[PDB]
């Protein structure tokens, strides 16, 4: 048994500086190499994340069922642990396809846990065999605030898991509001996955999203071509320097999708 | 067909069917004068109306309209003004 | 279908066809009123309605923006 693992779990802040100062040491492992940073983390209890990182704990300790604590921050929704983690060096770039930190958050909806993780250099566009990017897991969870997160951030509305685009998980789900804001970001409606499928085949009889497939099978705007040509240009979370053009206000916001 | 000039003397003469794809045009109708468009932009803005009208639904997949960076935003302002 | 630009002089002819040369340079007649290539006196690749095959020089764009460069 462990005090110190067990104060980490329910968050007790003064045990933890109790124990401490006991003598208790705080990168101690159980037998599945689990932490208490990697408890404290699992709950979002910031103040016992630092706690333990004042006195030594390791940031990138790996379980046995390959989780790290930023991970389990990931998990837990507490931004302000992924952020302190972060801070700390915490490995942005996991080594195991079955705890990746940034599609967690996504899957999750923890908006701003992923633009932490994206901030501090990660792949926005990470593509894990099983999973798809992270966008396509947002989409297959109706997340839709990490939806226009990843998007707004450069994210390529095109790449989700296998040869199944973003757009074909998000008809398959039927969300007509998912739907239109793929299609502002330039998402291909006439891709084909495994099946030879395309997006509009696999949504239901009965909805408007066959009818927005197609009365926008013709071509965008050139407003729209023209947005779609200068957001590539900048890469991930650059877009802001289009404040620096010297353009209209209202065409800028237009640009940020705003 | 209309003739629409741009702002360094270009004169552009496009089938009118296919000028009424800018709501702008559309309003203001034998001669429409722009004087803030380029002509390597009005260029560009006459060949997308071909484009809308000949793709505005062919059941074939629509390719891709070049858009070269360096005249992007110039354009993004005509096709602004213009509704299209 | 093929999507040409007849141009000479400042001016700029947008229109499209197939067959022969010969109803084609009627078709100027009917528009800039006169009687009927590269350095010379045409597919479904070669002249698209987005990029149509040209039959003085335009405005040449502005520099790039620093922060749209790579």
């Amino acid at each position: 048994w462990s005090p110190m693992h067990e104060a980490a779990i329910h968050g007790h802040q003064l045990s933890l500086r109790n124990l401490i100062s006991q003598g208790w040491a705080v990168n101690i492992i159980t037998a599945d190499h689990v932490s208490p940073l990697h408890e404290a983390c699992l709950g979002g209890h910031l103040s016992c994340v630092k706690i333990l990182l004042k006195h030594g704990a390791q940031v990138n300790g790996v379980t046995a069922d390959w989780h790290t604590p930023l991970f389990n921050a990931c998990v837990s929704g507490s931004w302000d642990c992924v952020n302190l983690l972060l801070q700390h060096g915490a490995s942005v770039q996991p080594e195991s396809d079955l705890a990746s930190p940034i599609h967690e958050a996504a899957r999750r909806g923890h908006v701003e846990c992923v633009n932490s993780l994206i901030a501090y250099g990660g792949n926005i566009d990470h593509k894990i065999s099983h999973l798809g990017t992270p966008l396509y897991l947002a989409c297959e969870n109706q997340q839709r605030a990490c939806v226009k997160k990843l998007l707004e951030s450069g994210a390529d509305v095109n790449q989700g898991k296998g040869q199944d685009s973003p757009l074909h998980a998000v008809a398959r789900t039927a969300s007509e509001e998912l739907a239109c804001l793929l299609m502002d970001f330039g998402a291909d409606t006439q891709a084909k996955n495994a099946e030879g499928k395309r997006p509009v085949e696999l949504v239901p009889p009965e909805s408007p999203l066959a009818q927005l497939f197609l009365e926008r099978e013709g071509p965008p705007s050139l407003m729209q071509l023209c947005r779609l040509r200068i957001r590539k240009c900048f890469g991930i979370q650059q877009h802001h320097k289009i404040t620096k053009l010297v353009l209209p206000e209202d065409l800028k916001q237009f640009l940020l999708h705003l | 067909y209309v003739k629409l000039i741009s702002s360094d003397g270009h004169e552009f003469i496009v089938k009118r069917e296919h000028a009424l794809t800018s709501g702008t045009i559309k309003a203001m109708l034998n001669e429409v004068n722009f004087r803030e468009i380029p002509s390597h932009v009005l260029s560009k803005v006459c060949m997308y109306f071909t484009y809308k009208v000949r793709y505005t639904n062919s059941s074939t997949e629509i390719p891709e309209f070049p858009i070269a960076p360096e005249i992007a935003l110039e354009l993004l302002m005509a096709a602004n003004f213009l509704d299209c | 279908d093929v999507f040409l630009m007849i141009r000479r002089h400042k001016t700029t002819i947008f229109t499209d066809a197939k067959s022969t040369v010969f109803e084609l340079k009627r078709i100027v007649e009917g528009i800039l009123k006169r009687p009927p290539k590269d350095d010379q006196l045409f597919t479904s690749q070669t002249a698209r309605p987005q990029a149509p095959a040209t039959v003085e020089p335009f405005s040449s764009p502005p520099e790039l923006p620093d922060v749209m460069k790579p």
